[PDB]
């Protein structure tokens, strides 16, 4: 049960050298183990008995599984000093792009990484010992064959060889889909399943062919597959169920957890919340920490474990069908939106947090959603995703048209479903005739920090005020802010603030600033308004 | 042939660029024709003890809906020994027009050395990640790398030489995978010519109209009015203020004497004759570019582009600030109307192949755009064989206002 495989040329790293790192001591007890179970791979193949010839030396340990003695090499320092591969696959299938299949077969090629052989001129760096009875004489001298349990290259490897060998199989199967994964194959089709039976006995047969032995109907898996949280169904997917557990004392790693697993539910779920648990960590002084839940986080936890208790199906990918995405602001940065080709059954759901800038507004966010779906679409369904969004095409067109950056949205549809984005003010492009001038101007020593500002308009009105503990843009941007109180619902300001100019171009919505915040509610609040920009001094 | 030997430069190593996400239609193209690379032998699958990797992706060939590839050599052009080429013949940017051709089939036929082969690997995607990604590595001259080009100078001046000697007055030069032709010939006596050369590449096996004398730059022009009102003053006040860091010889001096004050913003002020000469002085002075640029080849090119809105949009190309080499404006194809990214892409090119034509190099990009906006959709509307570097931007507003005054024409290049 070995292989008639070729090998990989595996190297070391850059002129490094292979490790040579001194047999940690072990019992009798440990010993008798690790010499029982060596000489059976010494003949499974897997392994080679050697002599002093080799240099190099690795960690081999004893540790039992749930009671008989199983081993460990410790491949770290090797790891360290071997060359490096393409990654293994680090992107995964997600459900939401599956497509659904009469029969999905797992075969399990698990002890297949001790299968495929090794890179005949690597195999002395892989050389570990075997002690004797506490330093005595020296152990029992060995090598793998086959890519090592826990070796850098094996992942990688592993996956290359068994893809060659799918070659043949899936170039004559194309009605057949196979997906690799670490020990798995998960082979799927839409032929009649005593034809997909059959089909996979096939596979299992050219796989024997390789040497890659044939599993056991006991360790056989079997729908719902669990994966990254859920259970996949032959004709739908539905959610690993999640429990919040009930306890009368609440640690700070316990409060953590919660919001963790919550975070991630939120995803899936609509109407949770963690805010009144997210309050609970304030000031915590230990991770161990006890912290009393407050009536609001009890509450919160309580809907929670509620909604939880909610069952979220979903259904697969059918190329046949539309892909839509709608989206929802349920908040001042935050958004939810759903994959679906026909209404009510979706592919994927989802919501971004808070998105917390500098200064923006929602429909630059809104765009952002919109483009991190896109992205996300693409690599799930090859794709983008028709659009269903919450603002009028007047107020896009007003917004993308004349924004000082490249922004865009594919091909989309508005849907009226409340709350709408737009744009909460606009300031005016021409001063305003008849409408009030203020001439405002903030001052304040950068270093005292104690500074002053107010205005004066064409009309008469003046103010000034001190303030201490405040910084310059504060005092210019406090000057704009007083103007628009002081102010009626058309105003028209001047100001030699370098700010106010970023703010005359992106207009935002929401910032860094409560102060900006301030302005932002006032220019909101106002009828109309003119900003102007001029130079200092 | 035989195969050169090429090094990367001492102490670099092969790239490892992740591949970006490809649509469906995108990658099904790229694995037809790869299948037929490799069968063609200029590629061959390769295994994991191969680290390196550069980005592919397919674009669309004027007129025909066949999809070719594009693998994006950035990184690992500039890891590469350079060849210290062919000099730039300061005549091409004269020539009346100019013609593109793109012969990057031509290095097809040329083995590369074998022991720079892995620095070529590069990776198909797959929808889902369901099965994993087509590693391919080159074994011929790769369209895109500047290696190539190169390799195949010889071989090219030589075909090339019984044209250029026969026609000694139409200028050709090339760059990268595309070569540059240009005559002051008639346009048909012009394109004809294009085809008979043509047909010469078409003797060994390969297959845009540009008119750089109008490439002019254009001057700023300052507003004028009838009557003036404080806010059209406190405007162009700062944006002469802002200039003056180009043209010093800019004074706002006593427009910001008739400003002092607390007026309405929408009243009219009289304009003294001091204003009036000042603001004559300052137009006589924008009357033409800034004396004292010249292009420095030891110097990066930088080209920045500004978003005017309403599908209008404003690039420098410069090396030093304010010290700009050539300006203009760019207005997007009939085509392009609800796609910023599209316009954004479309200009990107006209302005590198400019950079190419005039000085043989391509810009530096510093683009108003977001990276995730750009990142996602570029590819999309990409078209050279080519890819500028870029950087993204926060377009500081004056900059975009000052521009924004570019000189346009009358009624423009009248097309009876
Ligand atoms: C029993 C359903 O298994 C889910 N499933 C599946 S199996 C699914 C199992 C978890 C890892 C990703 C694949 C497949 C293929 C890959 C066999 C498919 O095409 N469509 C599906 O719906």
């Amino acid at each position: 049960p070995i292989s008639p495989i070729e090998t990989v040329p595996v190297k070391l790293k850059p002129g490094m050298d292979g490790p040579k790192v001194k047999q940690w001591p072990l019992t009798e007890e440990k010993i008798k183990a690790l010499v029982e179970i060596c000489t059976e791979m010494e003949k499974e193949g897997k392994i080679s008995k050697i002599g002093p010839e080799n240099p190099y030396n690795t960690p081999v340990f004893a540790i039992k599984k749930k009671t008989k003695w199983r081993k460990l090499v410790d491949f770290r320092e090797l790891n360290k000093r071997t060359q490096d591969f393409w990654e293994v696959q680090l992107g995964i299938p997600h459900p939401a792009g599956l497509k659904k299949k009469k029969s999905v077969t797992v075969l399990d090629v698990g002890d297949a990484y001790f299968s495929v052989p090794l890179d005949e001129d690597f195999r002395k760096y892989t050389a570990f010992t075997i002690p004797s009875i506490n330093n005595e004489t020296p152990g029992i001298r060995y090598q793998y064959n086959v890519l090592p349990q826990g070796w850098k290259g094996s992942p990688a490897i592993f996956q290359s060889s068994m893809t060659k060998i799918l070659e043949p199989f899936r170039k004559q199967n194309p009605d057949i889909v196979i997906y690799q994964y670490m020990d798995d194959l998960y082979v799927g089709s839409d032929l009649e399943i005593g034809q997909h039976r059959t089909k996979i006995e096939e596979l299992r047969q050219h796989l024997l062919r390789w040497g890659l032995t044939t599993p056991d109907k006991k360790h056989q898996k079997e729908p719902p597959f669990l994966w990254m949280g859920y259970e996949l169904h032959p004709d739908k997917w539905t959610v690993q169920p999640i429990v919040l557990p009930e306890k009368d004392s609440w640690t700070v790693n316990d409060i953590q957890k919660l919001v963790g697993k919550l975070n991630w539910a939120s995803q899936i779920y609509p109407g949770i919340k963690v805010r009144q648990l997210c309050k609970l960590l304030r000031g915590t002084k230990a991770l161990t920490e006890v912290i009393p839940l407050t009536e609001e986080a009890e509450l919160e936890l309580a809907e929670n474990r509620e909604i939880l208790k909610e069952p979220v199906h979903g259904v697969y990918y059918d190329p046949s069908k539309d892909l839509i995405a709608e989206i929802q602001k349920q908040g001042q940065g935050q958004w939810t939106y759903q994959i679906y080709q026909e209404p009510f059954k979706n592919l994927k759901t989802g919501k971004y947090a808070r998105m917390r800038g500098a200064h923006t507004n929602d429909v630059k966010q809104l765009t952002e959603a919109v483009q991190k779906i896109t992205t996300e679409s693409i690599v799930i369904w090859g794709k983008t995703p028709k659009f269903k969004l919450p603002i009028q095409k007047e107020t896009w067109e007003t917004w993308w048209t004349e924004y000082w950056q490249a922004t865009w949205i594919p091909e989309w549809e508005f849907v009226n479903t409340p709350p709408l984005v737009k744009l909460w003010y606009q300031l005016e492009k021409e001063p305003i005739v008849g409408a009030e001038t203020f001439y405002v101007d903030g001052a304040a020593n950068r270093e005292t920090k104690l500074g002053k500002a107010g205005y004066v308009t064409n009309r008469g009105r003046q103010k000034v005020v001190t303030l201490t503990d405040t910084t310059n843009q504060k005092t210019e941007l406090q000057a704009i802010y007083l103007a628009l109180q002081d102010s009626g619902l058309e105003v028209n300001i001047v100001t030699d603030s370098q700010y106010a100019l970023g703010i005359i171009q992106a207009q935002p919505d929401q910032s860094e600033s409560e102060l900006v915040n301030q302005i932002i509610e006032q220019l909101i609040k106002k009828e109309k308004v003119y900003l102007a920009w001029v130079p200092a001094h | 042939i035989e195969t050169v030997p090429v090094k990367l430069k001492p102490g670099m190593d092969g790239p490892k660029v992740k591949q970006w996400p490809l649509t469906e239609e995108k990658i099904k193209a790229l694995v037809e024709i790869c299948t037929e690379m490799e069968k063609e032998g200029k590629i061959s699958k390769i295994g994991p003890e191969n680290p390196y990797n550069t980005p592919v992706f397919a674009i669309k060939k004027k007129d025909s809906t066949k999809w070719r590839k594009l693998v994006d050599f950035r990184e690992l052009n500039k890891r590469t020994q350079d060849f210290w080429g062919i000099p730039h013949p300061a005549g091409l940017k004269k020539k009346k027009s100019v013609t593109v051709l793109d012969v990057g089939d031509a290095y097809f036929s040329v083995p590369l050395d074998e022991d720079f082969r892995k620095y070529t690997a590069f990776t198909i995607p797959s929808i889902n990640n369901e099965t994993p990604g087509i590693r391919y590595q080159y074994n011929v001259l790769p369209q895109g790398w500047k290696g190539s080009p190169a390799i195949f100078q010889s071989s090219m001046t030589k075909i090339l030489e019984p044209f250029r000697k026969q026609n000694p007055d139409i200028v050709i030069y090339q760059y990268m995978d595309d070569l540059y032709v240009g005559s002051d010939l008639e346009i048909g006596q012009h394109r004809t010519k294009i085809e008979e050369l043509r047909q010469h590449l078409l003797r060994w096996g390969l297959t845009y109209e540009l008119h750089p004398d109008k490439w002019t730059v254009q001057p700023i022009v300052l507003p004028e009015k009838d009557s003036w009102t404080v806010n059209d003053i406190q405007k162009l006040v700062g944006k002469l203020n802002w200039a003056s860091q180009i043209y010093p010889g800019i004074k706002v001096r006593q427009l910001c004497k008739l400003l002092r004050g607390t007026k309405a913003l929408t009243e009219v002020i009289p304009l003294t004759e001091e204003a009036e000469l000042e603001l004559a002085e300052n137009r006589e002075i924008l009357k033409e570019p800034v004396h004292g640029v010249y292009y420095d080849p030891s110097k990066d090119l930088i080209a920045e582009i500004q978003k005017q809105g309403q599908g209008q949009w404003t690039y420098q190309i410069y090396q030093e600030p304010f010290k700009n080499l050539k300006t203009g404006k760019y207005a997007r194809m009939r085509g392009a109307h609800t796609n910023d990214v599209k316009q954004l892409t479309e200009a990107v090119q006209k302005i590198t192949t400019e950079s190419i034509v005039i000085w043989g190099k391509t810009p530096k990009f510093k683009l108003p755009i977001q990276k995730e906006t750009w990142e996602t959709w570029w590819t999309e509307y990409w078209q050279a064989t080519w890819i500028p570097e870029w950087e993204f931007v926060n377009t500081p507003p004056l900059v975009k206002l000052w521009y924004q005054l570019e000189k346009e024409p009358i009624v423009g290049a009248e097309t009876f």
